[PDB]
């Protein structure tokens, strides 16, 4: 099997200011290369805007819905309204080859057809109803425990975590 | 090569916004 190895990235997560572990994510470059690359770069800080590296470092998980999903990646506004990509502005849904068939999957958040940006979510259960609407682009290969810790964080209105869920550090493995 | 070495040591090959020199130094301190 001389197939190119998919990119592996990592998020070091902090809850209420306390470090709680590392999540390693495989980006399915061999299925959705454009979407995977956009994400990898926001993990490495390789994409710069006005000389400044931009990405997930220091961003948060602004919405946690136990038994459904955890969402973050809005390093623009930190509230779910932010949109940014290495392609400049929102980009098209590459394809819907992969499904939300299990917990631990990485999928692009959006606000309708072809509105992908920087925001993403991690599945906490199977999300059948989301197939074809959101582009699945990766999965947790290590640190499922961190995701469950994140999932259990207490939330308030609109399921906003009561304590800060921060990506203290990130990069590529 | 720095990246392959860090990979061989199970260390991240790149931290957010890390440049070549910083990456080299990070590996240098581990060896």
């Amino acid at each position: 099997n001389s197939s190119p190895v998919n990119p592996v990235v990592f998020f070091d997560v902090s809850i209420g200011g306390q470090e709680v572990g590392r999540m390693k994510i495989e980006l399915f470059a061999d299925v959705v290369p454009k979407t995977a690359e956009n994400f990898r770069q926001f993990c490495t800080g390789e994409f710069r805007k006005d000389g400044v590296p931009i990405g997930y470092k220091g961003s948060t998980f602004h919405r946690v819905i136990k038994d459904f999903m955890i969402q973050g990646g809005d390093f623009v506004n930190g509230d779910g309204t932010g949109v940014a990509s290495i392609y400049r502005g929102p980009f098209a849904d590459e394809n819907f080859k992969l499904r939300h068939s299990a917990p631990g999957l990485l999928s692009m958040a959006n606000s309708g057809p072809s509105t992908n940006g920087c925001q993403f979510f991690i599945t906490c259960s199977k999300c059948d109803w989301l197939d074809g609407k959101h582009v699945v682009f990766g999965k947790i290969i290590d640190g499922l425990l961190v995701m469950r810790k994140i999932e259990n964080v207490p939330t308030g209105p609109n399921n906003k975590p009561k304590l800060p869920v921060v990506i203290s550090q990130c990069g590529e493995m | 090569e720095v990246k392959a070495s860090l990979r061989a040591l199970g260390e991240p090959i790149t931290l957010f916004g890390e440049g070549p020199a910083e990456r080299r130094e990070r590996l240098r301190n581990i060896l």
